């Protein structure tokens, strides 16, 4: 191979784990603070439905 | 938290119906013919203001027109009316099925003197339509301010950079 190729060939491996690694990264601090904070789409879990509640004029008015 | 709001005792002195549940099982039916307006007025009152301090002139006025209904009884057709709830006081379940014929006598006198009619079966238990001039509860449940929901998700979804990014596989 040439070292033009070589060379060239290095950065572009350099560049895409370089970019790997930023993501890398920024995936462990997004998960850090959707953990902390828990304001993302992930680490949602369940509470529950308010489509199951009942709206209807029950027995007794105290309600 | 904050002090349970209460009304004094004089907000709550009426003449009571002090009459036995026979006596008030006896003119049910007329009851709810004759007094339906003020009655359902203040179950409306009471299934949306959903507290009973909020409901005390209503039922003031139910007590009124309750007193108003007996007065207007006892000075026409007494004597049937005691003749029959009698009856119906004898019978420990307080049937209005053996009682026919006073119950006929009753409701004779009351038909020829106070032109009340008996409702049918059905009647009664008919949902209503109620005129009010109070507002409309904005929040009967006190709720407060609900919290803003997560924000969802947006975007065409493009591919993954550089795959998996999992240590060395490439995809
Ligand atoms: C227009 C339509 C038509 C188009 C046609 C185009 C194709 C034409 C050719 C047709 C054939 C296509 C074949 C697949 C494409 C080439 C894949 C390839 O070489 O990837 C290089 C791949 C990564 O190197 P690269 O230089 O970065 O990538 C070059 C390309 O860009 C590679 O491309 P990439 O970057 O996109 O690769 C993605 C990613 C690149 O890889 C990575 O990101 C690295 C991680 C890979 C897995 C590492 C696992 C390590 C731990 C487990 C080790 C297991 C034991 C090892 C083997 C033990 C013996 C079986 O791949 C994987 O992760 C896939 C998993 C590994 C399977 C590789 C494909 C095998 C196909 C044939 C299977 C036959 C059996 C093979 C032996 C079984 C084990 C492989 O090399 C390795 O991982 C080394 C292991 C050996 C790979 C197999 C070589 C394929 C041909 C084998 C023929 C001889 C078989 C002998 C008999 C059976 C064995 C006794």
């Amino acid at each position: 191979d040439a070292p033009e190729k070589n060379y060239e060939r290095t950065m572009a491996i350099l560049q895409i784990e370089s970019e790997k690694a930023e993501l890398r990264l920024k995936e462990l601090e997004v998960r850090r603070l959707m953990r902390a904070k828990g304001d993302g789409p992930w680490f949602q879990y369940p509470t529950i439905d308010k489509a199951l509640i009942d709206h209807s004029p029950k027995a007794t008015p105290d309600n | 938290p904050g002090i349970v709001e209460l009304p004094s005792l004089e907000d709550l002195k009426v003449q009571e119906v002090k009459v036995s549940s026979s006596v008030l099982k006896a003119a049910a039916h007329h009851y709810g013919a004759q007094c339906d307006k003020p009655n359902k007025e203040f179950m409306l009152c009471r299934w949306e203001e959903k507290d009973p301090r909020r409901c005390l002139e209503e039922g003031k006025l139910v007590n009124q027109c309750a007193l108003e209904f007996f007065r207007q009884i006892k000075r026409h057709c007494a004597e049937p009316f005691t003749e029959y709830w009698t009856c119906i006081d004898y019978s420990g379940l307080q049937l209005f099925r053996r009682c026919r014929k006073e119950q006929a006598q009753f409701d004779k006198c009351v038909l020829d003197k106070l032109g009340w009619v008996r409702p049918d079966l059905g009647e009664l238990s008919k949902v209503t339509k109620v005129k009010t001039d109070r507002p409309l509860p904005e929040n009967p449940y006190h709720s407060r301010a609900r919290p803003e929901p997560n924000p969802e998700v947006e975007g065409d979804l493009k591919p993954a950079r550089h795959g998996s990014r999992l240590f060395f596989w490439t995809m």
